[PDB]
C-alpha cells in the first residue's frame, strides 16, 4: 500500500538468475540498488533511526552523527530529511564525488577533515562534535550498532528464504560493517533452522578476516574495492556463523562489474562484481554445482561514474 | 582507495 516516509519503503528487492555466471543457473543476485536511497545501507539507516527513536535516544532536537564515508551517509541522509531531523556526516576527501554530490544535496552538514585524508580524522572529528553538548549529537555507530544486524535479520533474510521457497543453499555477501551476511545468516539458520553456508567476501588486498581466523598476522592494505574490507573486524560482523570467506582483487571485482552490466544488462555495483566473483568461483565446484546460491548487490553503477568502473 | 572504515 503506502508509505508514511520513504524509511518505510526499503527492501523487498528482487531475484535474478544469472546467465553467463554459475552453472546452469545457480547463481542468482538480491539487487539491493532497487531500495529508496538505491543502496542495501537504505534498511540499516531506517532501523538505526527507528531503533534511536524507541529507545529515546533519538529526539527532536538532537543532531544525527556518523562517519560511514560510504552509502550509509546517503541513507541515514534520506531517512533523516524523511523524518525532520539534522544530520552531520564527517568525512575528509573524497571517494566518491557522487557520494559527495547526493549528501549536499540532502542537506547533511559535511564536515571536511583530512589527518592522512581518513576515517581516523573522520571518526575522530565525530567524537569532537558529539563532546559539545552530547545530549544534542547522537553517534548511531553503525559498525557496532545490533539494529544494523537486526533489520537484515528481518527483511532481508526472510525475503532471501520467501522468494527461494526455502531452497537457498548458499548466501555470499561482502563485508563492510558485516550486518548483511550477521542478519541474513541469523534469519535463514536460526529462526528457519536451514544449514546454509554462509559465504563473507573480503578485498585480497586487505583480508584481515582470512589473517585472522588462520591465525595469521592481520596486514590490512589500500583497494579499489568500495563498501568492503574496513581493515578491521567490526563488531557487526558475527565470524561464529561465518562458514567460508573468499577474497577477490580489484581488478576482477571491477572486470565482474562491467561483465555484469554488458553481459547481464544488470547496472551493479564494484562490490557487487566482488561478491559475483566469489560467488561465481564457489559454483563451478562440484560440491556447489547443484545448490542454490544467493549472492548480495549492495549498489548501482551509477554511484561510480567517477571511479575506475567507467 | 579504501582501508579503515573508507568508503562504507
Ligand atoms: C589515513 C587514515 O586515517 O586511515 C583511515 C583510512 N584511510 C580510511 O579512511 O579508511
Amino acid at each position: 500500500a503506502i508509505y508514511a516516509d520513504n524509511s518505510y519503503s526499503i527492501g523487498n528487492t528482487p531475484l535474478v538468475r544469472l546467465k553467463h555466471f554459475g552453472h546452469n543457473g545457480n547463481v542468482v543476485v538480491k539487487i539491493e540498488g532497487r531500495n529508496p536511497s538505491y543502496s542495501v545501507k537504505c534498511r540499516i539507516g531506517a532501523n538505526m533511526v527507528w531503533q534511536a527513536e524507541k529507545d529515546g535516544t533519538l529526539t527532536k532536537g538532537k543532531e544525527i552523527v556518523d562517519a560511514t564515508s560510504g552509502n550509509t551517509g546517503i541513507a541515514l541522509a534520506y531517512v533523516a530529511a524523511a523524518r525532520g531531523y539534522k544530520i552531520t556526516l564527517t568525512m575528509p576527501e573524497t571517494m566518491s564525488l557522487e557520494r559527495k554530490r547526493l549528501l549536499c544535496g540532502l542537506g547533511v552538514n559535511l564536515v571536511l577533515t583530512e589527518g592522512a585524508k581518513g576515517m581516523k580524522g573522520a571518526i575522530a572529528k565525530a567524537e569532537e562534535i558529539v563532546a559539545s553538548d552530547p545530549s544534542r549529537y547522537v553517534m548511531l555507530k553503525q559498525f557496532e550498532n545490533p539494529a544494523n544486524p537486526q533489520i537484515h535479520r528481518e527483511t532481508t533474510g526472510p525475503e532471501i528464504w520467501k522468494d527461494t521457497d526455502g531452497k537457498v543453499d548458499v548466501v555470499v555477501a561482502g563485508v563492510g560493517t558485516g550486518g548483511s551476511i550477521t542478519g541474513i545468516s541469523r534469519a535463514i539458520k536460526l529462526d528457519f533452522g536451514k544449514q546454509i553456508t554462509s559465504v563473507a567476501v573480503e578485498p585480497v588486498e586487505s583480508p584481515v578476516i582470512s589473517q585472522t581466523l588462520a591465525g595469521e598476522e592481520v596486514k590490512p592494505g589500500p583497494h579499489k574495492i568500495q563498501g568492503i574490507g574496513a581493515g578491521f573486524i567490526p563488531k557487526n560482523l558475527d565470524l561464529s556463523i561465518i562458514d567460508r570467506v573468499e577474497t577477490v582483487d580489484s581488478d576482477t571485482a571491477l572486470a565482474t562489474a562491467r561483465r555484469l552490466m554488458a553481459e547481464e544488462g544488470i547496472l551493479a555495483g564494484i562490490s557487487s562484481g566482488a561478491a559475483v566473483a566469489a560467488a561465481d568461483r564457489l559454483a563451478k565446484l562440484p560440491e556447489f554445482a547443484d545448490k542454490l546460491i544467493v549472492v548480495i548487490l549492495p549498489s548501482a553503477s551509477e554511484r561510480y561514474l567517477s571511479t575506475a568502473l567507467f | 582507495t579504501f582501508e579503515y572504515g573508507d568508503g562504507i
